[PDB]
């Protein structure tokens, strides 16, 4: 019983122009993730965590090396995101004119299909906002905003879920709730979840880690 | 078109103000052509250009303010075609509302005023200017949102 | 030999509206800092570090409690910043149209006085960019940008220096250089430096810490 | 005024384009008044209004793009009076350059063309419009940068 990977990043590197010189934002990173895993990318600030996440999310192309989402072969990056990836951004990134439920429904819209209101409400209930489908963004607390962000990432039934330090603006109790929710939907929906964090109080909710140091990645079980 | 209509709803004040402006200027042109039928035609042309410039200004400011919502949508996976259709449909709906209200109330006022000053109201005299200013503003709106397809989705990754 | 404090924050609290509810971003924080000290504010993300820094920098008023910069009594917040504080922002926050030297000189300008070019060049030399006074921002690497940011904060001879995770976008070597530079000018210019960081590889360069947890601050020597 | 002039220098293209636009329209008004000396005065007034609207549009877009530099300056401790003086002086310098070049080249062209079509060039006919469009644009620039004093310095604290 050895599942195929959902995401394979082999010797990927991101080199940026840094003024007149260059900076190697990411150096031959190799990660691989399978359904139902929460892999935490850890490491001091400036070691390439968010860069690994952005190439894993097809937001950036690597300058050398490969990022493969098995089941998206033949798609360009935007469509790969639109059809297979969910984005739990660090900022909740909710659209002000839309209601909470509409934050979920619009991802159905841009995916080409008639928005499914019942699924939207079920997913808002699932992340702990049962019945708040009509709340405007100004009425949601930062915790609730983040929960909406997660439900939005679930709306399209993605195979890959990328969480970029989604508890950075939350206290201890809300951070624990949010990381528990992330692990719980990772296991329930069999997502492959890449989660960037700097708080060690969170590593207990991971199955394994990628230690980052100076753009170098090492896959660790402890 | 989803987000465009929702934007219209949520920020009804600014959109109603700009629709009133464009409808007022379309009504001005309606009455000016109705009284026309060199100087008059020159005034009509320059006022068409004024309406176009007003549309361009408002829409560049609106798009520049929408930048981060557009960035989030691009990151999630919205296509260029999709974002462009949304922006242009928002603009077209607002300009249609403007030109329609202006032309209707202007035709009404012309039917009411045809007795004191020689007024010629036809259907071309009202539709030609309506669709004309509509297309004026739509060309200008294309000019304005030219760089909606440009926004870098990694903007969404920041703070 | 007991110097007077440069900054005294006694039972300061920041309460924000969080949607329909409220969030206590900062809870009765007490810190006090004297000339020549580098005090590091540490704690997991979302525990109020940047809020403590923003009230210490008169960027926000506390909703209850007191922030006092001894020697600025009688000034409003903006003038307190303009006349006594230096800001090593997390982003270098350099103005694109200005040259590196002009990044320093404009703080002389808005302070009301004729810009001092020789002092500008001396301070660029001091942070390790001797002779790069003419470089445009596009020609400076992220490390060099941060060094310019520091020199700008030094230009006005401030008594208080607030560094907000200024190595977050830098590798291990540059992070070590930048924190060494911060400690070295803190000691040389007798600044009271409040530095927010999340990287423990930096705590060795501190004289003491403020541990943050859920908006609560505790002054620690270890 | 420091940052304003440096902005003019570093982004010479956009500022030269807008100065060419405003100088061209000032020259248009110069020639129109020189040939004037109902329809003509109406055209002059509406073209003054066009110049004002162009200034307002460009300056709102420019300020909205400058937002983060203004935020950094506010955080460092720049006063409202200081930022407002900087923005308004930038606008005034650009509009002065525009009106001056336009009026000068228009007076030259009028002296050259006074032989074929009745042209009346005086000093009022060139200065009144120059300072008039200058103050038009300055009132509009105040309207535009009305919220330069508004920016929240904590914007600088973000990423």
């Amino acid at each position: 019983m050895s599942a195929a990977p959902v995401l394979s990043i082999t010797n990927a590197s991101v080199v940026y122009p840094d003024g007149i010189s260059t900076v190697t934002a990411l150096d031959s990173a190799n990660v691989e993730i399978f359904p139902g895993e929460l892999v935490a990318i850890v490491g001091e600030s400036g070691s390439g965590k968010s860069t690994l996440l952005s190439i894993a999310g097809f937001l950036q192309e690597p300058t050398s090396g490969t990022v493969t989402l098995h089941g998206a072969e033949g798609l360009d990056a935007t469509s790969t995101r639109r059809e297979h990836i969910g984005f739990v951004f660090q900022q909740p990134n909710l659209l002000g004119s839309l209601t909470a439920r509409e934050q979920l429904l619009i991802t159905d819209h841009l995916r080409g299909i008639k928005p499914r209101k019942d699924r939207a409400d079920e997913l808002l209930a699932r992340v702990g906002l049962k019945g708040l489908g009509g709340r405007r963004v100004a009425q949601l607390s930062g915790g609730q905003r983040q929960r909406v962000n997660i439900a939005r990432a679930l709306m399209g039934n993605p195979q890959l879920l990328l969480a970029d330090e989604p508890t950075s603006a939350l206290d201890a109790r809300l951070s624990k709730e949010i990381v528990e929710l992330l692990r719980d939907v990772t296991k329930e929906f069999a997502l492959a979840t890449l989660m960037v964090t700097h708080d060690r109080s969170q590593l207990a909710y991971a199955d394994r880690f990628v230690e980052m140091a100076d753009g170098k990645a090492l896959q660790t079980a402890k | 078109m989803f987000l465009g209509i929702r934007d219209i709803r949520a920020a009804a004040g600014r959109f109603a103000l700009i629709a009133s402006v464009v409808g007022l200027i379309t009504l001005l042109i309606v009455m000016l052509t109705g009284l026309t039928q060199s100087s008059l035609l020159s005034m009509q042309a320059f006022l068409y250009i004024i309406s176009a410039l007003v549309t361009v200004a408002f829409l560049t400011v609106w798009t520049l303010q929408r930048t981060r919502d557009i960035a989030v949508l691009a990151a999630l996976g919205a296509s260029k075609r999709y974002l462009l259709i949304d922006a242009l449909g928002q603009a077209a709906i607002i300009l249609a509302a403007g030109v329609a209200l202006g032309a209707g109330i202007g035709a009404l006022l012309g039917w009411l005023i045809a007795g004191s000053v020689p007024f010629s109201l036809g259907w071309v005299s009202v539709l030609g200017p309506a669709l004309g200013i509509w297309l004026l503003g739509l060309i200008g709106a294309t000019i304005a949102v030219r760089n909606v397809t440009k926004v870098d989705p990694q903007i969404a990754l920041g703070a």
